[PDB]
Formats: C-alpha cells, sequence, structure tokens
C-alpha cells in the first residue's frame, strides 16, 4: 500500500521491476572503454570496463512572460526585494456631487484615502550535488578516461541546476495563481454585488436579505453551467450569455486602464484571461472558435532599481521610492501643475511602455465586444504530480427525514399506486438513491449507532445549557413536585383537608401540553409550554432551590404514551398499535360488541350499589368468593335480565372468578359469555408481549423484564389485596421502598413487624376473637401496619392485573373510574343489625324484604331490585370476622431501570407508585341512591387513570361542591390530587396518558393502542423495536455532506495585479560526506491595484463525485468514548447489538440524528433550510450586533425568518438547551454547520467582509479528501475545499421516498407524480447539481 | 468493602478504635447523598460534660455494588482517659470539592458500641486486603430513624466488654443530652425573635422601609406583607438548625446570610455568604445588598423571608417590600467558647 500513493505511479511500478530483471550489475549500460595492465597486459590480468548509461533530461516548461496568464498582471524585476519591509499604494478619491432644488441638505465635498499594502511570498526548491561529483571538478586531467569522466560530472552538475531554474519559473507561475484564486470570489456573489442597481440605497437590512436570496437563487439555476448546457436546445446561446455574464461583473478599474500592455495583432487589447482545465478548454473551442491565436506583449520584465537619489534615503531614513525623478519634478520644478491625466500617462506608465515589444502564441477568443485569451495550465502540474488549484472540491450537505406522520384529513393525487393505501401503515424508512443508483434504505436498525448512547439519555448536560439560558427562574406553584409523607391511614383525613376551602386551581406544565394540539405548540404565542420542550425522552420543570431563585430538574417519561399529543397524536397511537398488531399476529377475542357492554355499565345512571358491598365483602379472596357463588349469581341475573347490561365489572378479581368457578348455567349463557371474552383477551395480550419481549436476557435480568412496563414487575396493578409487597422484594435489583405512612419498609426480614396477613377463614375459627379485640382498641390513624391475604405464586400473575386496570378500564369506561375507600365495619352494621338476619324465627328460604324495616337496606336493594333469601345476607355477614381495617395506600418507591439511571437530582432515579390497599376503583354511583353512599363509602384519587371529578363528586358532596364552584376542574387532565396521596413527577403514568384514555373511541383497535402505549423508551427497548421494524415514539432527520470535483473556469481581468519579482539566491545549508544539499530561495511581492474585485471563478462542470451518498450512521461511541452506562453487562449488552478491508461506491458519507417530532411538516422538508427547524441566516441582521443576531437563532418571542405562521420544526432541536444543542454544539460533524454558535457569529459582521474572507480563509472545520472515514482536517497544505452552505446556513435536499412504490413512480412519469400519498411522501431534490437518475432503463433527470 | 481496610491503616494509629459502618440506600435516600466519587468526607467527635472537640479527620468513602448494598465508612471513636461515654455524637460532614454540597450526619455512640458487642535481610510486604470476614450487625440512627450495618472484623480481648462510662447525677434527662445542640441552638433562636418584637413596641408596633422598592396601591396587598412578618416568626422560632448563619458569623475566622421559606412552600437554605458585602448600616451599603441576586427576589417577590448576619451578631429580618427589623443575636463569652468548640 505505499506502491501506489507514492507519486508517479506508472514509474513507479515499472521502475520496481528491476529487481526481477537485473541479473548482472552491468546489465542495462553499454560497454565503452577497456583498462588494461599494459598494451596487451595477459588474458590472466583484472582489466576493467567502462560503462555508460542513459539520462534523460529534465523537461522544461513555457517561461512566465511566453505564458498568456501574464495579461492579468503587471510584471516588474525589483532587484533587491528581500531588503524590502513594506511597500504601500495611497488612493485619494475624490467625488462629486449633484446640487439640486429641493430641501434637503446638499453636500460638502468628500475625499476618500485608500491605502493598500503589498504581500510577500517566499519559494525553495533544493538541489542535492553527490561528493564524489564535486571532487573531480577540480582535478586535473590527463587521460582520455578522465575526459570523459569530467565530462559526466560538467553535466551532472547543469542538469540539476536546470532543475533549479525550472522549479522557479514553476513557482512563479504557481504563486501568481495563487495571488489570483484568493482574491477571486465567486459568481453567485459577486453578480448581484458587481450591479449597482441593488445597493444604490446603502445595504440596509431589507436589501441584504434580498441579495442573499439572489446569493441562493443563483448557486442553484445557473450552476455547472458548461454541464446545464450539454442537455438544453439553446446550448451555445446559454454558454454564451453565462460567459459574458462572468466577462462583465468584473470591475474593470484599473489604474494602468491607459497603459497598454498587451495588444491583438490587429490593434484591439486582450481584456482578459480565462483560464480552465484540458478538458473545459477543449469545449470552449467548439463553441467559441479562436478568432486569432496570436498576441503582441513586452518581452522583458520593467527594470526597478535603486539609484542614486533614492538610495540615500534607503540607506538613512529607512524608506525609499518609486521614480524619484518624477517626484522631485513636480514638488519643485512645477509647483502648481493641477492633475491631469495625458500629461501624467507618461509617468504612471512605469516604464511599461518603454520595454520591447515580441510575438506571443495564445489563443485568443471573441466574446460579444472583447478579445479574451484563454489557457490552461495543467501541462505543468501534470509533469510533477501536484494537485491543480483549478480543481476545487465544492463539498455540499444534504438533509432528508424518516418515519414522519402525515395529519388525519389524508389526501393523494396520483392514479397509479395501490397497494399502500391503508391507513394502518406507516413507514418506518426511507429510500435514498446511492451514488452508482443504488436504491437504499435508511431504517432504524441502520440508525441505532448513534442513539443507544448515554448522550442522548441524559440531562445533566442538557439542564446546565438549559440553566444559562434563563438563570433566574421564578419557581411558582410548587404543585406536581414532590410526595409530602405525613403519618396518617385515614385517607378520609387526608382527602378532606385538600378539598375544604380551596377556590385556586393549579395546573401544571404537563397537564396543559397534552391537551394543545400539535399546532398550537409551535406558535409563538406559546414561549413556556415551548420553552421546556427540550429533550424527547426527558420531561422539565422547575425547582424552587437553591435560595430564593428556582433551578430546572427533568424526570424521565419512561413510555412512549407519555410524549404529549402535540409530538405524538391520537391518530399515530392508533396507527404504531396497530403496527404491534400485525407483528404478532394477535387475533382479537374482544369484539366490538363486548365493549357495547362493557362501556354501557361505565356510563349507567341506575347502577346498583348492592353489587359495591358485595365486592367489599368479597375484596379478592378464593375462599369468601365460594361461600357467595349462590347470591353473586342472582346480582349478575337480576341485573342482566331487567336491563341490557352486566354487573361485577370494576375489579379484576371478580371478573377472574366467574369465568373460572362456575363453569355451569347459573348465568344466562347469552351473558356468561362476556365475561369468558374478556379473559380471552387479556391472556392473548400477553401471549403476544412474549412474542417481542424476546426469548435473551442481558444478565440475571431477562430483557421481557425491561423491553415493555405492562411486563416489567415493579410496576404494580393499582388495587392491591395480597402480601405483593414482600413478592417484589425477594425478586428484584432495582432496589424497592414501601412507605407505609411514616415508617419505610425495606427488608423482607422486617415482614411481620410492617405487614400482618390473614389466611382462610376456616383455618382461623380459633384466634378469631383476637380480630375484633383490635377492632376497637387500636388507633388506625397511626397504625401503621397494613393488612393483606397471603398469596401463593400458582395462583396469580401480575400482567393480568395489569393488562386490566391499565390498559381495558380506561378505554371502555373512557376514564370515568375513581378509587373508592371503604369504610368496613359500618357496612355490616347495615347486614347484621336487621333483624330478620338476627331473629331465627324467619325462614331461612324466605323473601327478605316482606321481613325487613325502613333502614338502608331497604334502600340498597332497591337499587339493585334483588330479592334474595335469607340465607343469602347470613352469609355476607359472616365474612365480617377477617375483614380487614380501612383502605390504606402504599407508596412503592423503586430504582429506574439501569437504562434510565440518569438524572439531574438526586431523587430522579426513583420512580414510584401508590397502591391501594383493600380498596377498589368503581363507577359513577347511581344518584338515586346517593345517599346509601354517603353512609359507606368515600373517594381516593391516587393516580393518573384513577382520578376522575365527575365520579368522585357523587361519593362526597363536598367534592360536589369543589367541581361546581370552579368547573376548570372537571376534565380527568386538570384535576387536583392531594400531596399526601400522588406527585405527578414522580409518577409512571404521568397525565399524557390520562389524557389519550379520555379521548378515546373504544375500538377494538384502541385495546391495542394502549399495550403499544407502555413500550419503554430507553435503549435496549430500541434494539427489539428496530428487529420487527416497529416505530419507536420520534421520527428524526439525517444530515450528510458530498465532495464534487468541480473542474473551474478562472476569469481575471487586464494589468490587475502587479508583480515584483527578486532575484534567486542560493544559500548552502548541508556538507555530507556523501554528498552536498543546497536551497534556492526566490522572493515575490504582489499587490492589487484595482479597488473592486477583478477576478471571478465559476464551478463549470462535476469531473466525478467523490462521496457515495449512501447511509453510514456515526457511531457515538467512538466520539465520547468515556461514557458507559451503570451496568456493565448492559453496557456490552447494547454496544454488541449496535456495533473496512475495501470499499466499492466510495468514500462513505457519515450521517448525523436529529431526532424529531412525529408532527413536524414534510413541506419544511423540500424547500433547502437547515434541520435546526429555524434559520440561520446572521448576514441579514445588522453588523457587530452580536446581541441582535443572537435574538435569530434561540429566541422564540418572533416567528422564525422562514415562516411567518409558526416559530420552530422540532423543538427537541431548535432552542438552548435541547438535544440538539447538547450534542452538536460544544471525525467529523455535518451538523457542527448549523448548531454550532460561535462559527455562526462570525457572519455578523459588513458582507464585503465576507466575501474577502470567502476566498481566502478556509471555513471552520470541514472534512478531509480521499480517507475512508471522513475525518476532519488539518494543516491544510494542499487542500482546497470549497463549501457554500457554511455562509448561507441551509442544506439541500435529497430523494427520500416513504415506500419502495412512491421511487418507482417517480422514475416513470417526472412531472405528474404525486409529492404526498396518503401515509407515504417523496421528496424531489432541489440541489445545485442535478444528476442522470438511472434506475433500470429508465431515465430521469 | 475496600474502604474499610483502607482506613485501618491510614486513619487506624490515630485513633482510639473504628466504627465500621456501611449505610444503605434508606438512609441514604432520607439524608440525600448523591454518590459521586469526589465527594471528600470527614469526621470529628463533639463531647459531653467535657471541652467538646476533637481533630478531623478525612475518611474515604467507597460505593459498594453487589448481603447489603450502600455506601461503606468508618467512623473514628475516641476514647479520651480510657474509655468511650454512652452519649457522645460523632458527627460526619459531607461535601463536594468543586460544586456547593454541604452535609451532616451525626451517629451516637451507643448506636456504636452496642453494635460492636458480639545474608539478604527480608522486607516485610502488606498489602491491603479484603481477606478478612465481615460480621453484619444491625443499627438504628437515633436521629432520623433510618437503618444502617456496623461491620466487626475478625482480627485481655474476649475477656473483657468494651468499656463505657455512664454519666452520674445530677444530670439532665437523657431526651434532653441527647439533643444537647438542638436545645442550645433554638433558645438563641427564640431570643433572638424576642428582640425583633421588642423593636416593634419602641417604634409603635410598625414596619419601616429600608430598601427602596415601589409598592402597588391596593388594600389587600399592605395586609399581605404584615403576615410575612408574623410568619416569620412562626419559622424562625421552630428553627433548630446546626448550620444557621449565626453560628457560621460567630465562627467566621463577611454578612452572612440565610433565606427562609415561609408558609413551608420552601425548604431553607442556610449559611451563605454575602461576599464583598459590609453590613455598615449605611444606605449605601444596601445598594450591594441589593446587588445579590436573592435579596431583589426576597423584597419584590413574596413568600420568602431573608435575614442577614454582620459579623458583630446582629441581624436584619428583611421582609418583601424592603420592610427591615434590626434584631441582636446575644452571645455570651461562655456560650462562644461552647459554640466555636463543637462547631468550628
Amino acid at each position: 500500500a505505499t506502491l501506489e500513493q507514492r507519486p508517479f505511479p506508472y514509474l513507479a511500478t515499472e521502475a520496481n521491476l528491476l529487481t526481477q530483471i537485473k541479473e548482472s550489475a552491468a546489465d542495462g549500460l553499454f560497454k565503452s572503454f577497456q583498462l588494461l595492465l599494459g598494451k596487451d597486459a595477459r588474458e590472466g590480468s583484472v582489466r576493467f570496463e567502462a560503462l555508460l548509461g542513459v539520462y534523460t533530461n529534465v523537461v522544461e516548461f513555457v517561461k512566465f512572460l511566453e505564458t498568456a496568464l501574464a495579461a492579468a498582471c503587471v510584471n516588474t524585476e525589483f532587484k533587491d526585494l528581500r531588503r524590502m519591509i513594506d511597500g504601500k499604494i495611497q488612493f485619494k478619491i475624490s467625488m462629486p456631487t449633484i446640487a439640486h432644488g429641493d430641501g434637503r441638505r446638499p453636500n460638502k465635498q468628500r475625499q476618500y484615502i485608500v491605502m493598500k499594502a503589498c504581500n510577500k511570498h517566499h519559494i525553495g526548491a533544493e538541489i542535492e550535488l553527490a561528493a564524489a561529483d564535486i571532487e573531480l571538478l577540480f582535478a586535473e586531467k590527463e587521460t582520455p578516461l578522465d575526459f570523459t569522466e569530467y565530462a559526466g560530472a560538467i553535466k551532472t552538475i547543469t542538469s540539476a541546476l536546470q532543475f533549479g531554474m525550472d522549479a522557479l519559473e514553476r513557482g512563479l507561475v504557481d504563486t501568481v495563481l495563487a495571488v489570483k484564486l484568493r482574491h477571486a470570489p465567486p459568481v453567485f456573489i459577486l453578480k448581484t454585488l458587481g450591479d449597482p442597481v441593488y445597493s444604490e440605497r446603502g445595504l440596509k437590512k431589507a436589501v441584504k436579505s434580498d441579495m442573499v436570496s439572489m446569493f441562493k437563487a443563483h448557486l442553484i439555476e445557473h450552476s455547472f453551467f458548461l454541464d446545464k448546457a450539454e442537455l438544453m436546445t439553446r446550448g451555445k446561446q446559454y454558454v454564451l450569455t453565462m460567459l459574458s455574464d462572468m466577462l462583465a461583473a468584473v470591475c474593470e478599474d484599473t489604474v494602468f486602464k491607459g497603459v497598454s500592455t498587451y495588444t491583438t495583432a490587429s490593434g484591439q487589447q486582450v481584456a482578459g484571461v480565462l483560464e480552465t482545465t484540458d478538458s473545459v478548454m477543449r469545449r470552449l473551442m467548439n463553441l467559441l472558435g479562436q478568432v486569432e491565436s496570436a498576441m503582441s506583449g513586452p518581452a522583458a520584465y520593467a527594470s526597478y532599481v535603486v539609484r542614486g537619489a533614492n538610495l540615500v534615503t534607503a540607506v538613512s531614513y529607512g524608506r525609499a521610492m518609486r521614480n524619484f525623478e518624477q517626484f522631485m519634478a513636480r514638488i519643485v520644478d512645477h509647483p502648481n501643475a493641477l492633475p491631469s491625466v495625458e500629461g501624467d500617462k507618461a509617468a504612471l506608465a512605469d516604464g511599461h511602455d518603454e520595454i520591447q515589444r515580441t510575438r506571443i502564441a495564445a489563443s485568443l477568443v471573441k466574446i460579444g465586444d472583447k478579445f479574451v485569451a484563454i489557457e490552461s495550465l495543467q501541462r505543468m502540474y501534470n509533469e510533477t504530480q501536484f494537485p491543480c488549484p483549478l480543481n476545487r472540491r465544492i463539498q455540499y450537505t444534504y438533509f432528508f427525514p424518516v418515519g414522519l406522520h402525515l395529519p388525519v384529513p389524508r389526501y393523494s393525487t396520483s392514479v397509479s399506486v395501490r397497494g399502500v393505501e391503508s391507513p394502518a401503515i406507516q413507514s418506518t424508512e426511507t429510500w435514498v438513491v446511492n451514488k452508482n443508483n443504488v436504491p437504499l434504505c435508511f431504517g432504524y436498525q441502520n440508525a441505532l449507532k448513534s442513539i443507544c448512547h448515554p448522550r442522548m439519555h441524559n440531562p445533566t448536560q442538557s439542564a446546565q445549557a438549559l440553566n444559562q439560558a434563563f438563570p433566574d427562574p421564578d419557581g411558582g406553584h410548587g404543585y406536581g413536585l414532590r410526595y409530602e409523607q405525613t403519618p396518617n391511614m385515614n385517607l378520609f383525613r387526608t382527602f378532606h383537608q385538600y378539598y375544604m376551602g380551596k377556590n385556586v386551581a393549579f395546573v401544571p406544565d404537563v397537564a396543559q401540553k397534552a391537551l394543545v394540539t400539535t399546532e398550537d405548540l409551535l406558535h409563538p404565542t406559546s414561549h413556556r409550554l415551548l420553552r421546556l420542550e427540550v429533550h424527547p425522552f426527558f420531561d422539565f420543570f422547575v425547582h424552587p432551590c437553591p435560595g430564593a431563585r428556582g433551578s430546572y430538574r427533568a424526570t424521565h417519561r419512561t413510555m412512549v404514551g407519555n410524549i404529549p399529543q402535540p409530538l405524538a397524536p391520537r391518530e399515530f397511537q392508533e396507527s404504531r398499535g396497530a403496527q404491534f398488531d400485525a407483528v404478532t399476529n394477535m387475533t382479537h377475542v374482544i369484539d366490538q360488541l363486548t365493549i357495547d357492554v362493557i362501556q354501557e355499565t361505565a356510563f349507567d345512571p341506575a347502577y346498583p350499589l348492592f353489587c359495591y358491598v358485595i365486592e367489599a365483602m368479597i375484596h379478592g379472596q378464593e375462599e369468601k368468593f365460594v361461600m357467595n357463588m349462590p347470591l353473586i349469581a342472582l346480582v349478575i341475573q337480576t341485573y342482566w335480565v331487567n336491563s341490557g347490561k352486566l354487573a361485577f365489572v370494576n375489579s379484576y378479581h371478580m371478573v377472574r372468578f366467574i369465568c373460572t368457578h362456575m363453569g355451569n348455567g347459573s348465568i344466562p349463557k347469552e351473558a356468561h359469555g362476556h365475561y369468558r371474552k374478556i379473559l380471552g383477551e387479556l391472556i392473548a395480550l400477553e401471549q403476544a408481549l412474549l412474542k417481542l419481549a424476546g426469548h435473551e436476557t442481558v444478565g440475571r435480568t431477562p430483557i421481557t423484564h425491561l423491553v415493555s412496563a405492562l411486563l416489567d414487575p415493579h410496576l404494580l396493578p393499582p388495587f392491591a389485596y395480597h402480601d405483593v409487597f414482600t413478592d417484589l422484594m425477594q425478586k428484584s435489583s432495582r432496589q424497592p421502598i414501601i412507605k407505609i405512612g411514616d415508617q419505610n419498609y425495606d427488608n423482607p426480614q422486617n415482614r411481620a413487624t410492617f405487614i400482618n396477613l390473614r389466611g382462610r377463614m376456616e383455618d382461623l375459627v380459633n384466634n378469631l376473637v383476637n380480630i375484633y379485640q383490635t377492632r376497637v382498641n387500636e388507633d388506625h390513624d397511626e397504625r401503621h401496619v397494613l393488612d393483606v391475604a397471603p398469596l401463593d405464586e400458582n395462583d396469580y400473575n401480575p400482567v393480568l392485573e395489569k393488562l386490566f386496570y391499565y390498559v381495558l378500564m380506561p378505554v371502555c369506561s373512557n376514564g370515568h373510574m375513581c378509587g373508592m375507600g371503604v369504610d368496613y365495619q359500618n357496612v355490616a352494621l347495615t347486614l347484621t343489625y336487621n333483624g330478620p338476619v338476627f331473629a331465627d324465627v324467619v325462614n331461612a328460604q324466605d323473601d327478605i324484604l316482606l321481613h325487613l324495616e325502613n333502614g338502608t337496606l331497604k334502600d340498597i336493594l332497591q337499587a339493585g331490585d334483588i330479592r334474595p333469601t335469607v340465607d343469602m345476607i347470613r352469609v355476607l355477614c359472616t365474612s365480617f370476622l377477617t375483614c380487614p381495617f380501612v383502605t390504606q395506600a402504599a407508596r412503592v418507591i423503586t430504582k429506574r431501570d439501569p437504562a434510565q439511571s440518569f438524572a439531574t437530582h438526586e431523587y430522579g432515579k426513583d420512580v414510584a407508585q401508590t397502591v391501594l390497599v383493600n380498596g377498589f376503583g368503581a363507577f359513577a354511583v347511581a344518584d338515586r341512591s346517593r345517599e346509601a353512599a354517603e353512609t359507606m363509602f368515600y373517594p381516593v384519587p391516587f393516580n393518573k387513570l384513577y382520578a376522575d371529578p365527575l365520579v368522585a363528586a357523587t361519593l362526597h358532596p363536598l367534592l360536589a361542591n369543589y367541581v361546581t364552584r370552579l368547573p376548570n376542574q372537571r376534565n380527568a387532565v386538570v384535576f387536583n390530587v392531594p400531596s399526601n396521596l400522588m406527585a405527578e413527577y414522580e409518577e409512571w403514568h404521568k397525565s399524557p396518558v390520562a389524557a389519550y384514555a379520555a379521548s378515546c373511541q373504544a375500538t377494538p383497535g384502541a385495546i391495542s393502542a394502549m399495550v403499544s402505549m407502555h413500550q419503554k423508551l430507553s435503549a435496549p427497548s430500541f434494539i427489539c423495536q428496530a428487529k420487527h421494524r416497529m416505530h419507536p415514539g420520534f421520527a428524526m432527520t439525517v444530515v450528510r455532506t458530498d465532495e464534487v470535483l468541480a473542474e473551474h473556469i478562472l476569469y481575471c481581468s487586464r494589468a490587475s495585479t502587479s508583480m515584483f519579482v527578486g532575484l534567486p539566491s542560493v544559500v548552502r545549508r548541508e556538507v555530507r560526506s556523501d554528498a552536498v544539499t543546497f536551497e534556492i530561495t526566490h522572493e515575490i511581492a504582489s499587490l492589487h491595484t484595482a479597488l473592486g474585485y477583478s477576478s471571478v471563478i465559476a464551478p463549470a462542470h462535476v469531473a466525478a463525485i467523490t462521496t457515495d451518498m449512501g447511509v453510514h450512521c456515526q457511531d457515538l461511541f467512538m466520539i465520547f468514548p468515556g461514557d458507559a452506562y451503570q451496568d456493565r453487562q448492559l453496557h456490552d449488552y447494547i454496544k454488541m447489538k449496535a456495533g473496512l478491508p475495501g470499499l466499492s461506491h466510495g468514500q462513505l458519507a457519515t450521517c448525523e440524528i436529529i431526532p424529531t417530532p412525529v408532527t413536524s411538516d414534510v413541506a419544511y422538508f423540500q424547500t433547502p433550510s437547515n434541520p435546526r427547524g429555524r434559520a440561520a441566516c446572521v448576514v441579514s441582521c445588522d453588523a457587530y450586533s452580536n446581541e441582535s443576531a443572537e435574538r435569530l437563532l434561540y429566541d422564540h418571542s418572533i416567528p422564525d425568518p422562514a415562516y411567518e405562521c409558526r416559530s420552530t420544526n422540532n423543538p427537541w432541536a431548535s432552542q438552548r438547551g435541547s438535544l440538539g444543542d447538547v450534542l452538536y454544539n460544544i471525525m467529523y460533524s455535518p451538523c457542527r454547520q448549523f448548531f454550532h454558535k460561535e462559527d455562526i457569529m462570525r457572519y455578523n459582521r459588513g458582507l464585503y467582509t465576507l466575501v474577502n474572507e470567502y476566498s481566502a480563509r478556509l471555513a471552520g472545520a470541514p472534512a478531509t479528501s480521499t480517507t475512508d472515514l471522513q475525518y476532519v482536517v488539518v494543516n491544510g497544505t494542499d487542500v482546497f475545499l470549497d463549501q457554500p452552505c457554511h455562509m448561507l446556513q441551509e442544506a439541500y435536499p435529497t430523494l427520500a421516498a416513504s415506500h419502495r412504490v412512491m421511487l418507482d413512480e417517480y422514475m416513470s412519469n417526472k412531472q405528474t407524480h404525486a409529492p404526498v400519498h396518503m401515509g407515504q411522501y417523496l421528496i424531489e431534490e432541489v440541489a445545485p447539481m442535478k444528476r442522470l437518475l438511472k434506475l433500470g432503463n429508465k431515465v430521469v433527470y | 468493602m475496600d474502604a474499610h481496610a483502607i482506613n485501618e491503616r491510614y486513619v487506624g494509629p490515630r485513633c482510639h478504635r473504628l466504627a465500621h459502618v456501611v449505610l444503605p440506600r434508606t438512609f441514604l435516600l432520607h439524608h440525600a447523598i448523591p454518590l459521586e466519587p469526589e465527594i471528600i468526607f470527614s469526621t470529628y467527635t463533639r463531647f459531653s460534660r467535657s471541652p467538646g472537640s476533637s481533630r478531623r479527620l478525612v475518611v474515604c468513602g467507597k460505593r459498594v455494588l453487589p448481603s447489603p448494598s450502600g455506601l461503606a465508612l468508618s467512623l473514628p471513636l475516641f476514647s479520651h482517659d480510657g474509655n468511650f461515654h454512652p452519649f457522645d455524637i460523632s458527627v460526619l460532614r459531607i461535601s463536594c470539592p468543586g460544586s456547593n454540597l454541604s452535609l451532616t450526619v451525626r451517629f451516637l455512640y451507643l448506636s456504636l458500641v452496642v453494635a460492636m458487642g458480639a545474608p539478604p535481610v527480608r522486607l516485610s510486604f502488606n498489602p491491603v486486603n479484603a481477606d478478612v470476614p465481615a460480621t453484619w450487625r444491625d443499627a438504628t440512627n437515633v436521629y432520623s430513624g433510618a437503618p444502617y450495618y456496623v461491620c466487626v472484623y475478625e482480627r485481655e480481648d474476649d475477656w473483657l466488654p468494651i468499656p463505657l462510662s455512664f454519666p452520674e447525677e445530677p444530670v439532665p434527662p437523657p431526651p434532653s443530652l441527647v439533643f444537647m445542640d438542638d436545645l442550645f441552638i433554638n433558645t438563641k433562636q427564640c431570643d433572638f425573635v424576642d428582640t425583633l418584637e421588642a423593636a416593634c413596641r419602641t417604634q409603635g408596633y410598625t414596619l419601616r422601609q429600608r430598601v427602596p422598592v415601589a409598592i402597588p396601591r391596593d388594600a389587600e396587598i399592605a395586609d399581605a406583607v404584615k403576615s410575612h412578618f408574623l410568619e416569620a416568626c412562626l419559622v424562625l422560632r421552630g428553627l433548630a438548625s446546626e448550620a444557621s448563619a449565626w453560628i457560621r458569623a460567630a465562627t467566621s475566622p463577611a454578612c452572612w446570610m440565610d433565606v427562609l421559606g415561609l408558609w413551608e412552600s420552601r425548604p431553607h437554605t442556610l449559611g451563605l455568604e454575602l461576599r464583598g458585602v459590609n453590613c455598615g448600616g449605611t444606605d449605601g451599603d444596601w445598594l450591594e445588598i441589593l446587588k445579590q441576586p436573592d435579596v431583589q427576589k426576597t423584597v419584590s417577590g413574596s413568600l420568602v423571608a431573608c435575614v442577614i448576619v454582620t459579623p458583630a451578631l446582629e441581624a436584619w429580618l428583611v421582609l418583601p417590600g424592603g420592610f427591615a427589623i434590626k434584631g441582636r443575636y446575644r452571645a455570651s463569652k461562655e456560650d462562644l467558647v461552647f459554640i466555636r468548640g463543637r462547631y468550628g
């Protein structure tokens, strides 16, 4: 790999075949003489043989005066330039005015004084003379071998001396062409600046915007003009008006306009030099035939030397002057001579009229009116294998989206495509055509080397850039922040302390985002909602610490469904849940007819209260239900016959026991079928959830515990009746804390002091008086001990409870569910203290209400319309014995998943949940029997899916007063929950989950919407969605860069630069025993004599595309190596599932992922602006005002300058502190073009300083050339990059297509393809280069 | 678990016994100890019935990754004159070098001493090792009520128990000798507020402005500023804290400020130093106080009061609106020895 990269690759592989061809050391050499020992001298003595060789000369090149480039520069030979320090030119521009008769102020006289300088240049070449070659140059020769040894050394010295003089005449033409190219700004800038019809008002703020909007429009429409005219009909007429556009944009305002340096042979003057490569020149000779092929210029340099009067002031004063004799003959000889033009033209022509004329061979051409010479200097850069400077490498940026969601009134235009018109299908990839027309896909699994990285998953880097943006935040209401624990178990006390005299109701930052639509959040009248949209995965708020001023903290969202409705809308969660259905191939057991039964019970105004009394007496027990199965078969039957609805739908354990334990004809056969279909659904859901979770394990912990939240056992079901709290602790690496009031609960070894169990009733017939002694004596407001039944691990499974309360009940009831709390000893006081229960004289198999009195049971049994027997209520009386105490709440604080243990504060690593012990959730209580419910039950709002005001106002008339005093809180999303029961930021379910369930349609597709909504939003869940080609809850944008080998055309007008050529000076610097080296220096100065720009460059023809336009994501594990997760078994798992000898298409393009809301517009991705979401043009605003140019980039009080309607496309990347600002504002990052604040503020100055800096200085960190992985460049020696996107802050769109077929329709008809189909789109590319696109045989230009 | 055996070699000879202590996450969650590796611990014990101060020793602490799990430490126990005292607080002070963090964790010896109850010359090479097995014995903290574990490592040893010297009569009750700090600081706060109320009586039950802040003209606002003063007297009296501003001013070798949280809307941040501000009491010195970002919000805003303590133990209670009352902490010469010993 060293044979090819070394220059002259054909002579290298040929000269390195000598090792195979050589057999004796006199192989290629000829024989000349013989050295005998005498005259014959023996046949056996040693004879010597003089060997001669063949040398080829150095190919000489045309000197500088005989090239046609010297029509652009004025040549003088300044003999001693190594003595010069500086040189200056001083202009004095007097300006006339117009005298007019309006009222405005007449102008006085004005002058300008302009001071130009001299740039100095230094050239060095080395010459090696061998010490064996110098030694015989001074020796005495007297034999015919020493004459042919001497003559072979005088030729070696001169051929090394012709080489050094060759490498300086190459050095002139390189350093003149390097001066011409640093002051050569391109056409698209200078065509508008060169016309004074735009800047006649002065460059205001609105003229610069109209002028930058023509920098873009000429860069796209008129670029690579000799390649755009291969496929036009006009052809010659288009190139000629393009190349007489370059000809006139140059200002011909030179001091040497009157000085006639070069002429034509006919008498006209050569106006300029038009320099191309070889490949462009042979096409400008066919479009434009040469007219003369002859010119006549000077033959020698003008000679300037410091003679007798300058030499005194050069020695003594240290300042000299050009042509002292003219300065002295005007100051003292004619002091009153006014500056006239013709009397001065001899003096301004600094000897350039005295030089002898000659005959110069150069290919002229006529362009409209002017005679213009055309060169090609490629034949001097090919002979020495250096890169020609006119093969600049233009580097463009490109961007395309992937995975978006199109809004609800879906349309189409096309008539061809058929297969992909479904509303349930969603693309998860976009197709990009490669350089060699290989249409490649960019999926999420290709996108995973940079997502699953802990720079994407921590707020500690993002809450510090947000704290330097708004350093003094007002911590206002601290509402949903933290759980203030107090020692109570009376949940009627903490309920009644909070809603007593509440007159003001606060809404958090989160509960007012899930009601805003996708378009209201981006409109610039809302700073405050849009300001804390910083990160996709996290959720920010204001914490009151430190001191009196706030600070920003963050909680993780933990799910896909905690993304708000502006960023994951309602019809997207449905079409993401229908993709959950298609991969697992699950079949819904529940039909729409059974949801129609469950929903009618939830909105029942006459639901019986008596089935709450049964469910409170069972409280989820195996034994206690079998005792009462001849009673609940009457409550269900007298509610299915009297009305089409079915009872006992509240909790899971009543639905489970009805399906399993009957198996008979007690319930009617139609009514029992609806119960079987519920448990048929829940089992089929967890069959599907165990397919996508996979079989494999990270470490001790499986991945089924870590992909979804419906399978993670740390999420407890909201109503626990058993000892679920100790079964969690013995099988958990995430260390839990149960807070039973004040005292924490840590270890399973301390179970007896905190948790008191109560087993079977048949086993507890002995210790049963000891239960009632604790009902009277103990203080239950400060008991701190919860009573639950012992649980058997072969009986239950927590996932079916979790699929019931969190998926099926918020859908089918549409979120009308509150946590009903029970006072148990007041329930059975109605039942046992009856009188037909107590008196044993009454018949057991007799009707109840024939014998019962005016109490509450006459009014409760009038609700359910039940005629039970006396045996039935007497069995319900027996359930009072092992009946638990008041319903309690235990807050289960567990640590977060190892993919989620990055937090701003110390409490942010712990997620929490309050589980209502011995209580049950219940629907809207019937208004005919609220008096009976007011004597038995009370509401406990404790969760987002279980805090509903229209249900909770029924249970207690104080909350019915609270809802009717201020009707803001009548929604479930808005409603205030006490701070002793719930804090929303420290919670799994975090209000945008509770806002989806209130706006469902209760569709069978909405059941599977919720199951694909409890999908963990972490790094090792994104692997499990990328294998099955699912859609995680965010789309993303890609950014690339691509190089182009553009062959250019340089024009440079007549006599603009003036050169000062010194003398070559030899300096010996090394003497060895083997050879002597030298170094020839040669110093050149050069000054620009014109005022405006005098040379203009243009891209003409693309030679090749270097970088292939293929998908290759930038892995963040190489760029940030020190980052790691807390685990090592999980950092080695992600690094394994995410991630060259030789490449096939070309240099690989790095792709960078900017995550984006799924509701972002496709019509942003068609027009070429940057992927920030806001425009970053700083040339528009005022000069040197750094405080004003920052309001463009980051302030959202204003709309962005692109769109007057919205403010920002993606708030996840535009703002201060956002994930785009965190990663890419501080290998090669194409997003550093767009996000880096310091580089953008370089273009705040005046737009003529930018043009001077454009061609001269290379920009901030571009990419390397011909390296496999596209590194960042340094030292810039032979580096010819031209990036016009760093000035305009825009990226050009490519071919993207959401499906394969949309790109097969673009090929077949370029005009009438639909850009937006129903779910799918196509971005037709708007790039400054056009290409041929061949997919098969069909061509789209 | 390496953090125990490192301290037996370097903290060991500077002590009498080491209390090897492992703090679980349940103890860490209450005191909010964010386990970064930059934290530099420091330990000193506050004596009783003797001149109370010992030397500060820097103790290594390492997180244990998993049979318990949590932060591992080693507390020094000091036997002055051959025996331990039962009521003797061993104070742990937790702080970061760069950022702003200061925590005080305190342990009592009866929760520690009880938990301890069941030819070329060769050179000696004694590396640090975790070869010695641990015995894990339960303990509960007296001050918070959070459990922590105590290691007893294997080594006139088995013959004797670990010595104690119980206090003698006459004695204060042991609930009042345990909280010796929280009953001395509380009575300096309850006597500070009695100076703030005494300045109202000598003025005529008025509050005068000190800071030039325009107040909007509404009668309900003028009655609300009075409610910030009476709420500040409920908070200053209930506050019995180790890290108050006047303790920082008494042990100073600079104005020491501590803002409050009225009506429990904020937790307290105490002991903030006002660097570059000399509280002389002249009108040109209140501009330097208003250049602090806290006092711009304790005055323009609401629900926050603010106390600024001079080095001369005179303190103003700054109310929203610019109203202030000069008050005085009275600390005698006997109590400055009591404070600069145990705290400074």
